[PDB]
DNA sequence: GCATGCATGCGCATGCATGCATGCAGCATGCATGCATGC
DNA sequence: GCATGCATGCATGCTGCATGCATGCATGCGCATGCATGC
C-alpha cells in the first residue's frame, strides 16, 4: 500500500487521494502479474488501511465526518521516498515482485 | 409597507357560499372530540384561515375543560416557553428547571402518577418558523404520548409531511381531515415582519444633509475612495478637516446609514421629497 | 440562608473551503480557390 | 480554348484551458446562566 502510495505521489505531483484510487491501482499491480497470491477482498484493504491511518503515517485535511466517509477522504503521505527506500533495503523478507514494483 | 394598515376597506367576494361552508364544516365537533376522547390527534389541513374555526370549536366546547392555546405563528414563541406555562399553571410549580429533558421528565412523572389530570391542546401554525425543530417534534409527540392529552393542530405550509418520521407518525398517532375556509391570512400575516431615512436627516445639521446628497448623487452616477470624497467635500466647503469629515462617517455608521444599503429608487424619491 | 465561584450552553463574528461561469486561445477540419494538365 | 481533376490556403466552429467571485459551513471565542459548594 505504501509502494502504490509513492507511486501516486510521484505521478501526481503534491495533490491529496483517497482510498479508491489507491485500491484500483494495487488491483492493477496484481492483475498485471499471472497468478501471484495476492487475492485479497475489499474488507481486509480496508481494514489495513484503517490500520496505517491509526499509526499517524497519514493524515486527513480539513477533518470532518459523517459529511464524508472513510472512503472519498482527501489523505495525504508523511514520509520521503529515500525513508521508504532506506527502510526497503533492511526489510528482511521482501519478495522480489514487490521489490521490483516499487523500482519501477 | 404602512399603507396596509389602510388595505382593509376592501369588502369579500360570495361570503353566502362562505356561510353555507362555515355551517357545513360546524358539524364536525361532536365526531372530533369523540376521536380526541379516545386517544387520537388530529390535524387540520386546507386552504384558508382556519383561526375562526378553532375559536369557534373553542368557544362552543371547550368551555368547561381545562385548555392550552399555542398559537405559534407568533415568532418569538419557543417550545421552553410552552413548558414553562404548563408548569407553572397546570401543575402550579414555580420552581425552575435545570433542562429541558428534566423538565419533560417531571411532567411524564406526575402526569403518570396523577390520572384524574386531563388537557387539551390548541396550536395554531404548527408549521411555524420557530417549532420547526426536530427536538421540538419529538418534544411535542413525547407529551402527545400519554393517554391523558388531547392534540389539535393545524397545518398551512406544503413541505408538512416531511416533519413527521414513522416513529414519530407512530407516536402521534395522526387522523386528518380536509377543511378549507378561504379566509384571508390576516392575523398570521400581520405579527410577520417582511421613512426612517427622511426622519434621520430631518434633526441632523444642514452640512451633514449635503454632505450625505452628494454620496448618493455620487452613487446614483455609477464606490467613493476616502481621498476623492475628502476632496469634493472639500471643494462643497462642508468639511474644514479630515478628523471632522470622519467624525460625520463615524455617525452615519452609528445609524447604519464605500457604499450605502439603500436602494436606488427609495433615494432617487427621497432627493426630490 | 446566602453569597460566590465555577461549569455549561448559546449566540456571534470570522476565516476558509467549495461551487459555479465565462472569456480566451489553440487546433482541427472542411471548404473555396488556384494550378496543372491534357483533349 | 476550356473543362476537369487535384492540390493547398483560409475561415470557422469546437473545445480545452485558465479564474475570479459569491456563498455556505465549520470553528473558535466570548458572554450569559444555572448549579454545586462553602461559610
Amino acid at each position: 500500500l505504501i509502494i502504490a502510495m509513492k507511486h501516486l505521489n510521484d505521478i501526481y505531483e503534491e495533490e491529496p487521494f483517497n482510498f479508491q484510487m489507491v485500491y484500483n491501482e494495487f488491483q492493477k499491480f496484481v492483475q498485471r502479474k499471472a497468478h501471484s497470491v495476492y487475492n485479497f477482498e475489499k474488507p481486509v484493504v480496508m481494514k489495513a488501511f484503517e490500520h496505517l491511518q491509526q499509526l499517524e503515517l497519514i493524515k486527513p485535511m480539513e477533518r470532518t465526518s459523517g459529511n464524508s466517509q472513510r472512503e472519498y477522504q482527501l489523505m495525504k503521505l508523511l514520509l520521503d521516498n529515500t525513508q521508504i527506500m532506506n527502510a526497503l533495503q533492511k526489510y528482511p523478507n521482501c519478495p522480489t515482485d514487490v521489490r521490483q514494483w516499487a523500482t519501477s | 409597507q404602512t399603507l396596509r394598515n389602510l388595505l382593509s376597506k376592501v369588502s369579500p367576494s360570495f361570503s353566502a357560499e362562505l356561510k353555507q361552508l362555515n355551517q357545513q364544516y360546524e358539524k364536525l365537533f361532536h365526531k372530533w372530540m369523540l376521536q380526541l376522547h379516545l386517544g387520537f390527534n388530529i390535524v387540520l389541513y386546507g386552504l384558508g384561515s382556519k383561526r375562526d374555526l378553532l375559536e369557534r370549536f373553542r368557544t362552543t366546547m371547550l368551555q368547561d375543560s381545562i385548555h392550552v392555546v399555542i398559537n405559534g405563528f407568533f415568532p418569538g414563541i419557543s417550545v421552553k416557553s410552552v413548558l414553562n406555562s404548563i408548569t407553572e399553571e397546570v401543575l402550579d410549580h414555580m420552581g425552575t428547571f435545570r433542562s429541558i429533558l428534566d423538565q419533560l421528565d417531571w411532567i411524564v412523572n406526575k402526569f403518570k402518577e396523577d390520572s384524574s389530570l386531563e388537557l387539551f391542546l390548541l396550536i395554531h401554525n404548527l408549521d411555524s418558523q420557530m417549532l420547526r425543530g426536530e427536538k421540538s417534534q419529538q418534544i411535542i409527540g413525547q407529551l402527545s404520548s400519554l393517554h391523558n392529552i388531547y392534540l389539535i393542530a393545524s397545518i398551512d405550509h406544503l413541505n408538512a409531511p416531511l416533519m413527521w418520521d414513522h416513529a414519530k407518525q407512530s407516536l402521534f398517532n395522526w387522523l386528518w381531515y380536509e377543511t378549507t375556509t378561504y379566509s384571508p391570512y390576516t392575523e398570521e400575516t400581520s405579527y410577520e415582519n417582511s421613512s426612517s431615512l427622511t426622519h434621520v436627516l430631518r434633526s441632523l445639521t444642514p452640512n451633514a444633509r449635503g454632505i450625505f446628497r452628494l454620496l448618493i448623487k455620487y452613487q446614483l452616477d455609477n464606490g467613493l475612495s476616502f481621498q476623492d470624497f475628502y476632496q469634493q467635500c472639500r471643494e462643497a466647503f462642508l468639511v474644514n478637516s479630515d478628523l471632522t469629515l470622519r467624525a460625520q462617517l463615524t455617525e452615519f455608521r452609528d445609524h447604519k446609514l464605500l457604499l450605502i444599503p439603500v436602494d436606488n429608487g427609495t433615494l432617487t424619491d427621497f432627493l426630490e421629497k
